[PDB]
RNA sequence: UAAAUAUAGUUUAACCAAAACAUCAGAUUGUGAAUCUGACAACAGAGGCUUACGACCCCUUAUUUACCG
């Protein structure tokens, strides 16, 4: 149904009779830590994706980068910081319709798609081909792709694929003024077929004297090439040095290379070895680097959304923060930094968005009640009675997501941290991007978070709240290997059959499992049976390393293998989480007089029946259960696509209830004056409050109709 | 001008372009400043030629049609003089319009949110809208509110009609709605308000903003309301016809025939009728 | 979020290419004024391309439909 294949014929065969008049190359992730390294080429006919790092997604939907129209995606390395994030992208190309996706890489792209279909829906609808380094070359309608694997000197860990992209010639412009006085019927359907024969270049006899086109036509474009070429660490930089398929490009004055990607990290940049590499292709050849060394920023609305929310409560909306001349130029990769391969070769700096705090703030005042009410509630509770009961300012709730499924410009998928001391912490749900999440939120100190993260808990099996459990493996090895504390196996408590997915990642796509001592969610429950004694110590880690008197789950209300918790501490408190379910009697009776509760809020109040057809809750559904609880506060978040901004109050809404958002610091500290909030909220959120009232009220009118 | 730089091969290029301009044209061309905006102007300027010449060439063809007709082939009470008594008949009913007439408000205060393209449109509408007033049985008072003397939208009105312009019976003025009528009784309609328009109020002045853009700027309408305190109403097209197809912002000759409908105690399902069938589907 | 669409008087037709009905000014009309002489003719909008075009490609606004392992 997408117009990109049904209007298919009227692209042409040989493109619109040669080659696509528009071509640049548009940098989605400039190789930040967070937002990984991608690239995304776009073209008349097709657009090309590069890397298709974790949380790309996002970023591509919120620069308004169609989804919709890819054809290929080309990964340079079998790697979770290249791979990770693409079953969210596939899942996003099923939804469009798109019926053909086509893979390019290393050979194990066949065992990774196999290994994703363990939580993924079995794709129904797409066509995934992958098409590995050892196939022919991949020619298309605009651009030819050529795949060279490289090998490091030490599945198989150490292949690399660099890409040499090569462009179609494209036929040059037709000097139609110029043929009158020649003699050519410029009159349309009067020997226009020369024209075709006139992009061709071949002789056509006119008014007596065949000559030969090109005299009647532009110089055509030999077609400029540009190559992808990913250089991970020191032990890559010499085979791509002497590959003998780069000196046909380099060394040769007859195929320029106009652009050159590098996605290696500073230190090998700067090796000589690799400096000459670069020279080697010519003065012309223009050079872009992606790498940690680039300093931007990507989501732009999840920052603007951050600074007008810290202007009402510094603490509970904390800022997000920010994570050698050389011999040969290069520039720098920047968020949507363009680069015109055709018909003009520059550095098109237009689209690159800016990150100006001070517009945000401006944002806020000018909105009709926001200044007012922020003003209103700073001095009711600053100036006011005694803020909150005396507590310690630990634990506190980091909500690094509120998405229900699919990440979006202001939430990302479910992922929540928890800070039960300064030196230990564990991660409620680690959906895709959630790393991502973790290094905007603490900058240079996400090193320091991911050295106290103790166990990871998953809900249930559904992608939105584990994809991202791999890319934290990786960060926090690094990270432990930068503070220097020895490297030992992370705590994940997770349903039995997560083990499947990251068994068959394991022994076909990278090592990873030796990061993981998983601990299986049905132990854990109420009057579990006893099980194997090597589960048993773990058992006894768990409660020891994060310091829990203890840690209970049950089965919730959900598609089968679906868990909830609950965390006891030896000081009193009780936090209990519970997944994506509807309200359960088993979770009441778990944990009863619980400190603080974590609950789905997923849909309105309206919508009981698709509620139950989804197995997902409702605000009052969670709000009742709170009273069910008899829990002191209520945390309400997985909200749909539907609450894409801000959630809807319910009447029902009472002191012990409050909502959660992106980067939002909750501590028990805060419970009373969580409610005190709210008024200051809709007011920045009116214009986006009254589209849910009438998107409420246009449900009404099919019911009525 | 050097303007012909252009044109003197657009023409051989192959691109429809007109054979007859002038230097008012030409001076109109040069505000082009971009291919595609010249491009654009110059289709509309070559099919001015296109249906005059068509339109031309048509009415000779009928002059000796009906010249061998007309020369090869009692007791009245009337003179056959009936378009000058028409007009007089509407004259007496309009100058009644001016002193009890329900006073209608079209705002002229949006010049500045119009290309000269939208500009001319909203004339041709203007004329259409006054034009039904003066033909109805029980016709509004217009006025014309915010129309500068000088402007560039008094001056386009004064060129098509002429003469008229001086003795049509409507009141044209530079002051704001809000200083001729009480700003209760004013009702700024739009098609953004989040009020719906329930009944025809026969104690309330209507104000259409005479705003044609082409180039849809929503909120225009609402923002003047609400930069002053004026109350808003729109008309209840979601609540009496299936909408497909096309804006829902209609147009001023439209909306007064609406208007016109439901003030000569039209229900909705008549008053509706002048709704473009290709929008909806039929009345529910 | 995606796909379909978008006629500024109204319909029809559409790669036909312009109609039909309307609108404004002038008219002392001998009962076809059923006319004449003029005014206005922009298929959402802003840009790209192309020898071109209403085609093709981004973008903006809007309308109707659908919208999560
Ligand atoms: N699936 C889906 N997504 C929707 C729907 N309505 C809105 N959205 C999402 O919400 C986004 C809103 O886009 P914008 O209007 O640009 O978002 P915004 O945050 O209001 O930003 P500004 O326009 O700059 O004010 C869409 O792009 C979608 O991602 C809907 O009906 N379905
Ligand atoms: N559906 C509707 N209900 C009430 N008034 C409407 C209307 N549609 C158009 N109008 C009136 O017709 C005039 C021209 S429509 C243009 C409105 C303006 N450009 C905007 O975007 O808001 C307006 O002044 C408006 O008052
Ligand atoms: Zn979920």
């Amino acid at each position: 149904p997408l117009r990109h294949l049904r209007t298919r014929e009227k692209r042409g065969p040989s493109g619109c009779s040669g080659g696509p008049n528009t071509v640049y190359l548009q940098v989605v992730a400039a190789g930040s830590r967070d937002s990984g390294a991608a690239l995304y080429v776009f073209s008349e006919f097709n657009r090309y994706l590069f890397n298709c790092g974790e949380g790309v997604q996002r970023l591509m939907q919120e620069h308004k980068l169609k989804v919709a129209r890819l054809d290929n995606i080309f990964l340079t390395r079998m790697h979770w910081s290249n791979v990770g994030g693409l079953s969210g992208m596939i899942l996003t190309l099923k939804e469009t319709g798109l019926p053909k996706c086509v893979l390019s890489g290393p050979p194990q792209l066949e065992k990774y798609l196999e290994a994703i279909k363990i939580f993924s829906g079995p794709l129904k609808g797409i066509e995934l081909a992958v098409r590995p380094h050892s196939a022919p070359e991949y020619e298309d309608e605009t651009m030819t792709v050529y795949q060279i694997p490289i090998h490091s000197e030490q599945r198989d860990s150490s292949l690399v694929v660099a890409f040499i992209c090569k462009l179609h010639l494209k036929r040059g412009n037709f000097l139609v003024l110029k043929a009158k006085e020649m003699g050519l019927p410029v009159g349309t359907a009067a020997i226009a077929p020369i024209i075709a024969a006139v992009k061709d270049g071949k002789s056509i006899t006119h008014e007596g004297r065949e000559i030969l086109a090109e005299e009647l036509c532009t110089p055509p474009d030999p077609g400029a090439a540009f190559v992808v070429v990913e250089c991970p660490d020191e032990s890559f930089i010499q085979p791509i040095c002497e590959n003998a398929t780069f000196q046909r490009y380099q060394g040769k004055a007859d195929a320029p290379v106009a652009l050159v990607v590098h996605m290696a990290p500073a230190s090998v940049l700067v090796d000589s070895r690799y400096q000459q590499w670069m020279e080697r292709f010519g003065p012309d050849t223009q050079h872009l680097v992606l790498n940690e060394n680039c300093a931007s920023v990507h989501n732009l609305r999840s920052h603007k959304i951050q600074t007008q929310l810290n202007l009402i409560h510094p603490d509970i909306f904390p800022l997000l923060t920010s994570f050698p001349t050389l011999s040969v130029p290069m520039v720098q990769g920047e968020c949507l930094l363009k680069y015109q391969l055709r018909p003009r070769r520059e550095w098109q700096r237009d689209a690159i968005i800016t990150c100006n705090p001070e517009e945000f703030i401006v944002e806020a005042l000018q909105l009709p009640n926001f200044q007012q009410s922020v003003q209103e509630y700073r001095r009711s509770a600053q100036d006011g009675p005694a803020p909150a009961e005396k507590r310690s300012q630990y634990p506190e709730i980091i909500f690094l997501g509120t998405g229900s499924a699919i990440p979006m410009k202001i939430r990302n998928v479910s992922a929540t941290l928890v800070n039960i001391s300064p030196d230990t912490s564990l991660l409620l749900d680690c959906g895709e991007g959630t790393f991502g999440q973790l290094c905007r939120h603490y900058g240079d100190q996400v090193d320091r978070v991911l050295g106290t993260l103790a166990a990871v808990f998953v809900s249930h099996l559904a992608a939105d709240h584990h994809t991202g459990l791999p890319s934290i493996l990786l960060q926090r090895e690094r990270a432990l290997a930068s503070l220097g504390k020895p490297l030992h196996p992370l705590l994940v408590v997770a349903p039995n059959q997560l083990k499947a997915w990251l068994q068959q990642y394991h022994n076909q796509c990278q090592e990873v499992l030796h990061h993981i001592s998983m601990i299986p969610a049905k132990c854990l429950q109420e009057g579990a049976e006893i099980s194997s004694p090597a589960v048993e110590r773990l058992i006894s880690s768990l409660l020891r390393t994060c310091d829990l008197e203890e840690f209970q789950t049950c089965l919730v209300r959900h598609c089968k293998h679906a868990f909830g918790c609950a965390l006891v501490h030896t000081s009193g408190w009780k936090v209990v989480y519970s997944g994506d379910t509807m309200p359960c009697e088993a979770l009441v009776r778990m944990g009863k007089d619980a400190t603080l509760l974590i609950h789905e809020a997923t849909l309105e109040d309206g919508l009981e029946e698709e509620a139950v057809e989804k197995t997902h809750s409702t605000t009052s559904q969670a709000i009742s259960v709170g009273m069910r609880m008899n829990a002191e506060f209520i945390m309400l978040n997985h909200f749909s696509q539907r609450y894409a901004k801000v959630p809807l109050f319910s009447p029902n809404f009472s002191e012990k209830v409050g909502v959660a958002f992106d980067h939002m610091k909750v501590c028990f500290g805060d419970f009373p004056t969580m409610p005190k909030l709210i008024p200051p909220l809709k007011a920045l959120f009116a214009g986006d409050i009254e589209e849910m009232e009438e998107r409420r009220e246009k449900r009404e009118l099919r019911q009525v109709r | 001008a050097a303007t012909r730089e252009f044109i003197e091969m657009w023409r051989l290029l192959g691109r429809e372009v007109p054979e007859h301009i002038t230097e008012e044209e030409l001076k109109t061309l040069m505000e082009c400043v971009s291919n595609t905006a010249k491009k654009k102007y110059l289709k509309y300027l070559y099919t001015k030629e296109k249906v005059k010449k068509a339109r031309q060439i048509k009415k000779e063809m009928k002059a000796a049609a009906r010249e061998e007709a007309k020369n090869i082939k009692k007791n009245f009470l009337f003179l056959r003089l009936w378009d000058r008594n028409m007009d007089i008949a509407m004259g007496w009913k309009g100058a009644q319009a001016m002193q009890f007439g329900q006073p209608l408000v079209f705002d002229m205060a949006y010049e500045n949110y119009m290309k000269r393209k939208e500009l001319q449109n909203t004339v041709s509408q203007l004329l259409e809208s006054e034009g039904w007033n003066r033909r109805n049985v029980d016709p509004f008072h217009i006025y014309f509110c915010n129309l500068k003397i000088d402007g560039a939208l008094h001056r386009e009105l004064v060129k098509r009609y002429q003469e008229k312009w001086d003795k049509l019976l409507l009141t044209s003025t530079e002051k704001s709605h809000v200083d001729l009528f009480p700003k209760d009784s004013i009702i700024y309609l739009t098609a953004d308000s989040p009020n719906v328009m329930t009944t025809f109020r026969h104690d309330k002045v209507y104000v259409i903003g005479s705003f044609v853009d082409k180039s849809m700027q929503p909120g225009t309408s609402l923002a003047k309301a609400k930069r002053l305190n004026l109350a808003t109403e729109c008309l209840p097209l979601d609540k009496y016809l299936q909408w497909e197809i096309g804006n829902k912002n209609l147009t001023l000759d439209q909306m007064i025939r609406i208007l016109l409908c439901l003030k000569n105690n039209g229900n909705w399902q008549e008053a509706l009728q002048f709704v473009p069938k290709r929008k909806h589907t039929g009345f529910l």
